């Protein structure tokens, strides 16, 4: 049985910025695909960023390009979600997903990881 | 190039939560290897991969197959990988009972009370023997369950209960 | 004739027997010999017999085993000695490891067995892997199948997603009396 | 697990006479050593009466000879002991057993019987109405 150890997330102004990760422990990141999901109100879970595979190519959802970066630190045995230039369609429930198998899909797909943070809330509002 | 062997230690019945390792093996000196999950995108650039906890999602078959030189080899033998302990056990009966004489018949009874088509019945294996028990240079070979016994040297056919099992788990190379 | 090879002798389903449980010596030679002897070493007891189905284990009957058979005037070689355990006879001890139960691939760790008695003497047994096979049926049973039997319940929606397993059930088969 | 169900025992005249039995199950006396142990109070456990082997060779103890019989109806799954002219020095807890082994002792000693009674209480009192 494994650790995802979730830190970050909250309330956040349009156009500010929030870091995300998730510790692992029982393992290590090394020779793992890493991904982020999420889940906003009344939507399905949607793939945010991954790295699928060894070449270390990331794939990033249309929404997030530029804005998002996903990242990794083995000396930490942490992974990352850098949010920037947040929008008010950004507040969602956010899953990091880790797997021991890599995939060749170019999109992130739920089937592909095994290991799941229990969530993370962020909230968008200009009302702060 | 011929066939390697796909093994899954300590068993390919993995419960829910539980480690195990997939170990191919093609002939020594040999370096490139790719597990593949069949019916997916899925698969593994290693001989060895620890799965440190067993998942729904990582249920299924394996191959794995090596590269020497300009050709790889023929996919070893499909792995079938299980997870256990997704469901409420089953109940298990012997009718007309459970001792039967030598030369009868008995018929093993598997039933669950909930929507389920199918069922498979397995035979506990006979265990294998190995104060304190050094294990030097261990290998995913050592993961396993473990039991000892208490004797008498002056009584030496007189044996304990079995202590509770414990679970020996033989993580990935540092 | 040459030379009588001789027996193999097993505990069915094995040596290590809980008190109280089942057992049967099956002493196994060629086709078509005279007479079986089974032969208790460090006593004055035997049965001319193969099979000796030994309904509830004893401290009494623990020990050391062969046997041979005869074909015409000759007698076998004895079979490799059987040692058959009494176990469950005293309170179980403690199995542990150091540093502890997970370890690095090329690493080193040593299981410690520690009792609440006297006693001196430790074994450790490492479980063999389970041997696959509503309705199991089997016929002209042998005591090569008395042993623990577990069943698992899956859907065909997901045929590597299976239950947990069943209660363990004891298969035991008794003598012929044929 | 295997029975020796008991059959027997009580309150009894000198030169009086009474049975014990034990009915087998789990098993049965076809191809089983048979032997009847007693311990008097304050003495130690004592071989009365055995059949080790399929020669047919009965031992009894010089003290019972003549006077104690052992036997066995492998139809009924029962062995006997009748014992008849019962002196007080006969007051024991008598215990039938058997074992699966045959045994060459000419003599019954506990180490050769694996299966064992809880025990029959005999009681040998000239105070008998
Ligand atoms: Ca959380």
């Amino acid at each position: 049985q494994v650790q995802l150890q979730e830190s970050g997330g909250g309330l956040v102004q349009p156009g500010g910025s929030l870091r995300l990760s998730c510790a692992a422990a029982g393992f290590t990141f090394d020779y793992y695909a890493i991904a982020w999901f999420r889940q906003a109100p009344g939507k399905e879970r949607e793939g945010v960023s991954c790295i699928s595979s060894s070449d270390g190519t990331t794939y990033y959802a249309d929404s997030v390009k530029g804005r998002f970066t996903i990242s990794k630190d083995n000396a930490k045995n942490t992974m990352y979600l850098q949010m920037n230039s947040l929008k008010p369609e950004d507040t969602a429930v956010y899953y990091c997903a880790t797997s021991p198998l890599y995939s060749t899909n170019d999109r992130c797909i739920s089937e592909d990881y095994d290991y799941w943070g229990q969530g993370t809330q962020v909230t968008v509002s200009s009302l702060v | 190039l011929p066939k390697p062997s796909l093994q899954a230690l300590p068993s390919s019945l993995v419960p829910l939560e539980k480690p195990v390792t997939l170990r191919c093996q093609g002939p020594p000196g040999v370096d490139l290897y790719r597990l593949e999950k069949l019916s997916s995108s899925r698969y593994q650039d290693q001989a060895v991969l620890f799965i440190p906890a067993m998942k729904r999602s990582l249920a299924g078959r394996y191959r794995c197959s090596y590269q020497q030189g300009s050709l790889w080899s023929l996919p070893s033998d499909q792995l079938e990988l299980v997870a256990t302990g997704v469901f409420a056990k089953p109940s298990l009966s012997a009718q007309p009972g459970p001792a039967v004489s030598s030369g009868g018949d008995v018929t093993l009874q598997c039933q669950t009370r909930y929507g389920f088509d199918q069922f498979a019945l397995y035979k506990e294996g006979d265990p294998a023997p190995y104060a304190s028990f050094p294990i030097i240079t261990v290998t995913a070979a050592h993961s396993g369950t473990y039991r000892c016994y208490s004797f008498s040297s002056r009584d030496p056919y007189l044996w304990s209960a079995p202590s509770d099992p414990l679970e020996l788990v033989v993580t990935g190379d540092p």
